[PDB]
């Protein structure tokens, strides 16, 4: 009997298509007396409608691009494979839906970047002792998960300006340690010391030459160091295809954006790279610590996870911290930093223990549903991401991609990509909603009203503007 | 230690003048200086802190000046309760140290002293004592001497001398001296005079009188 | 108002400690410094020392280091100056200073606690009429002495203290562990011996209050 | 909603003087006024920045100002066998300013002071200054209760207890109604902070030029603690007062401390003796809850109410993100002794990283309908990032939650609009409330006139 796509009496072949995805249109000239043209295709052929007169899309999900993923992910030149397929091609009629899939896989050996980030104040003295040879026992137990380590270093203390340094008397400002029975360095906000490198001995040396500063109060100015640290990328020598972690290590609570202004600093930071090359960070006096906020969005920019390595006494505030900048990792620091490489060689387990996808660009129109396959091997229904992980295992996600009508740009494209991950899918989207005769229609159709109206698809449609 | 030096000792001046006391440091204070009074049986008020500051409750015919090592404090109009001890005190240094002080007391006309001597009491004789007594009463200016002669020789040893502060009504000063004796030694001799020596006269005035003679 | 009030006159042995207080009134201890100097008649004004009662530090002139000790208690807003191993020496006017407004100035004083260092037993005055010898003038003077008393002070009146005007009471001196002080009285010629004089000396310390009537030499 | 956006005074001072970092309204003994400006880069006689003062009088088409000149030159003195100094430079001068009846107090929060004694010193350390004038007689006073004269050893031996080396005093500033001058010392007692009080005539009658160290003894600070959830805190980072216990003869205190308890933030409000009487805690480590703090009743009940800014407080928004906007929290004051509650309205910023909630100002009563109204700053916000002042109108429940108007900085990126704003006064004698607004970036002052409601 008469079904939605008859019952609705469409006047042309677009509306027809927008009534239901099952929906399919006739333009043979010889049609019945007056038989509807808008009708399911089993409705359409019995009615002895021609085979090359039915306009019927199909929506449909094409791959493009699926090359297989990589077993190994060094794996040198770093053509390496993380996510399939990588690009696909979707066709959609209106109000219909199609699904598709992507396989998401934590690469085995695959590079790794260690820029190891340092409170040097005077209670860390006895830490820089303890981590003396940590660059060469870091690469030992790292060689055990990777082909290619790099490792560099930075140190900091705070602003060097009055209350948080000593100004009084002028042998001081050389010594802060003066009156103590010790010399320590003269204050210093930031400083790089190492650019990343595979040559771990080079962090032995550079560390066993390194020595403490001192300074006033106990929050210390290590976020600073951190925004330098992710922004600087070419002075700290991040690799494009490579994990990066960023290692902070303190005892202390810390300064936080809105403080400088007790040293009489009001201007917000900036977000840009600031350390020359004397390797200072030099708007350390004239630039306020950095948001949350900010510091997230440079991390999350350039890729990098951030480590709090520290102590029991502030553990508590820097977990709080770490929930506020998704993606951090936490653990506990000795008072002397004697556990620190296994510290480091379980946060980077940990931060490779998740897929997490998003999606980029997604149009308005599109709503995308997500069903996950993590470790176990079986389904977690709308969910799109995986936890618990190794490294070598591999996931994959169901997602379905619903458009609401149609949309005026009939191409349209989005990136779905993992947290983090190098790799990504993209869907390119083609709206299918209209009709190949439109193409061959015809204007000012002496078949249409005497010249008044356009014939396309078999029926007369009213012309610009009636 | 800083030495306060404060001129002068004293000053004898009328209601209504303008006088000034000086303050001399053995070096530069930087007017850490703080001016002090005390009345008569009193203790002390402050005057002026930080060398020009006047205290709270000070009139201002109260100033003080100076710099360097030299300060003054000056009292434009003096009244009646101004005549009174002042000093100086300087804080540039630990320890603390003060002026000498400077009396201020009221002007007046000369005016010689009335002398007159005493024999010792019967009382006294037959417990074995011997004192002479002397008063010098109701004279101005300050400056006065007393000297004591047995049988016309001086005598030194055993006088004992007390000043009464300037009288309130008539602005006059005395004196009272009294050379002690043990009875058999006052009993060897036979002539006791009181000398006063001031300067509304070149000569002294001489009391004497003889042992038993009358 | 800041009012710094200060123990009552002290009487101790030689070899004795003494130990002075000075109470605010008015204000906090713990505001200011709280100085103590000593004042004599000779020697002048000589400061001792101060204290900050919030938190006890303590300065001195080094010549009084070992004998002077400066302490405070806020909690009865009071502070002390305590002296050992007293001596002749330290007799004295003693008295506690606060600055105003400048912190290291010497502004508001205590009334002065007056010491005394003595070994002398409380003893009695002797009193000795003075009548005049060798003489037929118009104005006449009497006198009065008072000898070998301790400790001070004495009252000395005529006739009840009915004679005042015309009166010399002299400063006492101290002579030898012992004090002597003397009066004079002024009147005209006629009126003694015809109308009686008399002195009385009252001794609150020793209980006794003599009379001596001023008696001529064999009239 | 009735302030005019069309027709703007502007005020300037010198380049690169942070002319508009502070602000208030001033009243001459006529009842005249003028706006006085702190600008705490202007620069000194040595060419160094020192900060200074300017003294606006009220022009429709504003213009250039005179200075409120202050005593610029550093100070030693030797005295107590130790040497007393000041050191002016980048002291901040005009860093905080207040009016109260016909006297002016400009701070100088990172004035520095030192002790000298021998070979010791005390330390050379931002302890804040105040200065106080009084225009019209030309009378000069200052107000430096965090100097002093301890050496630095003994601090050591004590633990560094009752250090009041960094108080920066002056940070902020308040001025009670019967003229009790309260700072904000945000580095006191060792970066806990601290509240310094004293009355305005205690502090005239008792300084004189080149004492330096001096007793005001009418004066109150608040006390140290050796509870970690105040170390760190910049207590006095922000201040206020009103009336919260019911009692008019007491005024109370409200003091931001927007890093207590490990950067959770406070705002508490005091009795006189520095007593708690309440502790509203912040909602978001690091938001800087306590940032500002304003009191005024918005819901015509005769009850002051409180008004907080969080302004780099993180909203939640889509997939587990976090975007740094900026939040006010309105608490309106309940009948008899009860506890402040749970906010009574949340404000929420909209521009990323534009500091909604920076400065919050009393409007009084701009529209004219019996309730008082506030003017909320986003120094960086608006879309263009040049920053917005939002007007938020008063009304029986609190306030409205949709502001009634927007004010778009008129100045270039950078200018830091908002910072700072003080309302509430009738510049012009039109019978309309008027707001001032800061832009120290631009080293200029906007002066906003609320005309009759169309
Ligand atoms: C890191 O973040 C954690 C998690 O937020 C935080 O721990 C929390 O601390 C707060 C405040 O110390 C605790 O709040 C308490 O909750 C319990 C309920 O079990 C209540 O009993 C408490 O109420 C009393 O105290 C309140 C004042 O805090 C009063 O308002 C009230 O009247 C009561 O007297 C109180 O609400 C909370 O228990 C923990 N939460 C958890 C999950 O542990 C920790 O402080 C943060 N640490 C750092 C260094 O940032
Ligand atoms: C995710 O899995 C769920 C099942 O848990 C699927 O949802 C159902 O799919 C079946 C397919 O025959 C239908 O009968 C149900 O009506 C569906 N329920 C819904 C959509 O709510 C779903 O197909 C899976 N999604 C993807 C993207 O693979
Ligand atoms: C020399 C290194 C110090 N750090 N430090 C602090 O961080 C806090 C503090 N306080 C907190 C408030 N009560 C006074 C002591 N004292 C000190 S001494
Ligand atoms: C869509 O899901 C079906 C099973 O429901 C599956 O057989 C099909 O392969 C999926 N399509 C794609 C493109 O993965
Ligand atoms: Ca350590
Ligand atoms: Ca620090
Ligand atoms: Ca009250
Ligand atoms: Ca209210
Ligand atoms: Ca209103
Ligand atoms: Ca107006
Ligand atoms: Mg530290």
């Amino acid at each position: 009997g008469p079904n939605i796509c008859t019952t609705r009496g469409v006047s042309s072949c677009q509306q027809c298509l927008a009534v239901s995805p099952m929906c399919a249109w006739c333009s043979d000239e010889a049609l019945p007396l007056g038989s509807p043209r808008c009708d399911l295709k089993e409705n359409l052929l019995k009615d002895n409608c021609a085979p090359e007169s039915i306009e019927f899309p199909v929506s449909e999900a094409r791959v493009l691009e699926d090359r297989p993923l990589s077993d190994k992910g060094s794996g040198d030149s770093s053509q390496v494979t993380q996510v399939s397929p990588q690009r696909i091609a979707l066709r959609l009629r209106p109000d219909d839906s199609k699904n598709f899939s992507i396989q998401v896989r934590q690469v085995e050996d695959y590079p790794v970047d260690i820029y190891y980030l340092m409170d040097l104040s005077y209670s860390m003295k006895d830490d820089l002792w303890s981590i003396q040879n940590l660059g060469t026992k870091l690469a030992t137990q790292m060689r055990k998960l990777t082909s290619n380590l790099r490792i560099g270093f930075g140190a900091f203390v705070d602003k060097p300006v009055s209350p948080y340094m000593y100004i009084s008397p002028p042998e001081a400002l050389e010594n802060p340690c003066y009156d103590m029975k010790t010399t320590c360095l003269p204050m210093f906000g930031y400083k790089h010391v190492l650019t990343l490198t595979d040559q771990v001995t080079r962090f032995n040396e550079e560390v066993k030459k390194q020595s403490v500063s001192r300074n006033r109060d106990a929050p210390e100015g290590g976020f600073d160091a951190i925004m330098q640290a992710t922004v600087c990328d070419e002075k700290i020598g991040w690799r494009n295809d490579a994990s990066h972690l960023l290692v902070f290590t303190t005892d202390a609570k810390t300064h936080i954006a809105l403080d400088g202004r007790l040293a009489g600093i009001v201007q917000p930071n900036d977000g840009q790279c600031h350390v020359g090359s004397d390797n200072h960070y030099s708007a350390s006096t004239t630039m306020d610590y950095p948001s949350l906020g900010l510091m997230t969005e440079k991390l999350s920019q350039k890729n990098i996870n951030l480590i709090f390595a520290v102590t029991e006494n502030v553990v508590n505030l820097y977990q709080n911290y770490s929930e506020l900048i998704p993606g951090t990792t936490v653990g506990v620091l000795s008072m002397d930093s004697s556990n620190v490489l296994q510290l480091i060689v379980d946060a980077y387990g940990k931060i490779r223990s998740k897929v997490e996808l998003e999606v980029r660009d997604l149009p308005e129109e599109l709503s995308l549903s997500f069903n996950a396959t993590c470790l176990n091997n079986e389904v977690i229904p709308g969910l799109k991401s995986c936890m618990g992980l190794k490294i070598g295992d591999t996931v994959s996600f169901s997602i379905e991609a619903k458009v609401r009508g149609c949309p005026q740009e009939k191409e349209k494209s989005f990136t779905i990509k993992p947290v983090g991950f190098k790799d990504s899918l993209i869907v390119q989207v083609t709206f299918d909603c209209d009709c190949a005769c439109q193409a061959q229609a015809e204007p000012n159709s002496h078949r249409c009203n005497n010249g008044n109206g356009t014939f396309e698809c078999g029926v007369c449609r009213c012309g610009p503007g009636w | 230690d800083i030495l306060m030096t404060q001129s002068p000792s004293s000053m004898s001046v009328s209601l209504g003048d303008t006088v000034s006391i000086t303050c001399h440091a053995s070096q530069g204070i930087s007017s850490n200086i703080g001016w002090l009074q005390q009345k008569p049986g009193k203790s002390f008020m402050g005057l002026i802190y930080y060398g020009t500051n006047l205290v709270d409750g000070v009139p201002s015919r109260f100033s003080g000046s100076g710099s360097g090592a030299d300060y003054s404090l000056t009292i434009s109009s003096l009244d009646s309760e101004d005549f009174a001890d002042y000093y100086c005190v300087q804080y540039a240094q630990l320890p603390y140290t003060f002026g000498g002080g400077t009396k201020l007391e009221i002007k007046r006309a000369d005016a010689a002293p009335t002398v007159s001597i005493f024999p010792p009491s019967s009382e006294q004789l037959t417990s074995g004592g011997a004192s002479v007594v002397c008063f010098l009463n109701n004279f101005y200016p300050k400056d006065i001497n007393v000297k004591w002669k047995i049988d016309g020789s001086e005598r030194q040893n055993g006088v004992l001398n007390s000043w009464t502060d300037q009288d309130s009504k008539d602005s006059t000063y005395s004196m009272s001296s009294t050379l002690t004796l043990t009875k058999d030694e006052y009993e060897r001799h036979n002539s006791y005079t009181c000398e006063a020596t001031h300067k509304t006269s070149t000569s002294p005035i001489v009391k004497s009188f003889n042992r038993n003679e009358c | 108002e800041v009012q710094l009030q200060q123990s009552g006159a002290e009487l101790v042995k030689p070899g004795a400690s003494v130990k002075l207080s000075c109470t605010a009134s008015g204000f906090n201890i713990k505001d200011t410094y709280v100085h103590w100097v000593k004042q004599r008649p000779e020697q002048g004004l000589e400061w001792i020392g101060r204290i900050d009662p919030a938190n006890g530090y303590t300065k001195y002139d080094p010549k009084f280091q070992g004998k002077a000790t400066i302490t405070a208690d806020t909690s009865s807003n009071t502070a002390y100056l305590q002296l050992s191993s007293l001596t002749s020496e330290d007799t004295a006017v003693y008295y506690c200073v606060r600055p105003l407004y400048d912190y290291y100035a010497m502004d508001y004083w205590g009334q002065g606690t007056s010491v005394t260092v003595s070994s002398a037993k409380t003893t009695a005055p002797s009193v000795y009429p003075l009548a005049p010898v060798c003489t037929t003038g118009s104005s006449v003077t009497l006198g009065c002495l008072v000898k070998g008393y301790f400790p001070e002070p004495v009252t000395l009146t005529w006739n009840s203290g009915s004679l005042s005007s015309g009166v010399h009471t002299f400063p006492a001196v101290l002579q030898s562990d012992l004090y002597t002080l003397s009066s004079s009285v002024t009147v005209t010629s006629s009126t003694w011996p015809s109308q009686s004089i008399t002195c009385n000396v009252a001794h609150p310390a020793s209980s006794t209050k003599v009379d001596k009537k001023i008696e001529p030499r064999g009239p | 909603l009735n302030l005019d956006p069309v027709q703007l005074t502007f005020y300037a001072g010198p380049n690169g003087s942070q002319f508009g970092f502070s602000l208030d309204f001033h009243k001459d003994s006529h009842g005249r006024v003028a706006i006085v400006v702190g600008a705490p880069r202007t620069l000194g006689p040595s060419q160094e920045e020192t900060g200074g003062v300017f003294l606006c009088p009220w022009r429709a088409e504003g213009g250039q100002c005179p200075s409120l000149l202050f005593d610029l030159r550093d100070e030693t003195r030797n005295v107590g066998s130790q040497t007393l100094q000041t050191f002016k430079a980048r002291q901040g001068l005009g860093a905080s300013v207040v009016s109260w009846s016909d006297v002016i107090v400009a701070c100088a929060p990172w004035q520095h002071w030192n002790v000298l004694e021998k070979t010791e010193e005390a330390e050379k350390t931002p302890v804040g200054s105040c200065f106080l004038a009084q225009p019209e007689s030309g009378r000069r006073a200052e107000y430096s209760p965090c100097r002093g004269n301890t050496l630095s050893r003994i601090y050591v031996e004590n633990d560094f207890s009752w250090d009041k080396r960094y108080c920066e005093a002056g940070f902020s500033s308040v001025v009670t109604q019967a003229g009790e001058l309260v700072l904000g010392a945000p580095g006191g007692y060792y970066f806990l902070g601290l509240l310094a009080q004293a009355p305005v005539a205690d502090i005239f009658s008792s300084y004189r030029p080149g004492i330096l160290l001096w007793h005001v003894s009418s004066q109150s600070l608040s006390f140290d603690s050796s509870n970690p959830e105040y170390f760190d805190g910049y207590w006095g980072y922000s201040v206020a007062v009103g009336e919260f216990d019911g009692d008019l003869n007491t005024t109370e205190y409200v003091v931001g401390a927007p890093t207590w308890s490990w950067t959770l933030g406070a705002v508490e409000i005091l009795d006189s003796y520095y007593q708690r009487l309440h502790r509203l805690r912040g909602e978001q480590m690091a938001s800087y809850f306590g940032h500002s703090v304003a009191v005024t009743d918005v819901n015509g009940d005769g009850r002051h109410d409180l008004l907080v800014g969080a302004p780099l407080y993180m909203e939640s928004r889509a997939d587990r993100k976090l975007a740094e906007v900026g939040r006010v929290y309105l608490f309106l004051q309940p009948r008899g002794p009860h506890a402040l509650g749970a906010p009574s309205l949340l404000l929420t910023g909209t521009q990323l990283y534009g500091r909604f909630g920076s400065a919050i100002a009393p409007l009084g009563d701009l529209d004219r309908d019996g309730y008082n109204d506030i003017a909320v700053a986003a120094p960086y916000g608006g879309p263009s990032g040049r920053g917005q002042v939002l007007v938020f109108l008063g009304q029986s429940e609190g306030l409205r939650s949709r502001p009634s108007q927007v004010l778009d900085s008129p100045f270039p990126t950078g200018s830091a609009f908002g910072f700072s704003l003080r309302g509430a006064v009738d510049i012009d004698d039109n019978g309309y409330p008027d707001l001032i607004v800061g832009a120290y970036g631009a080293n200029q002052v906007a002066v906003y006139r609320a005309q009759p409601v169309v």
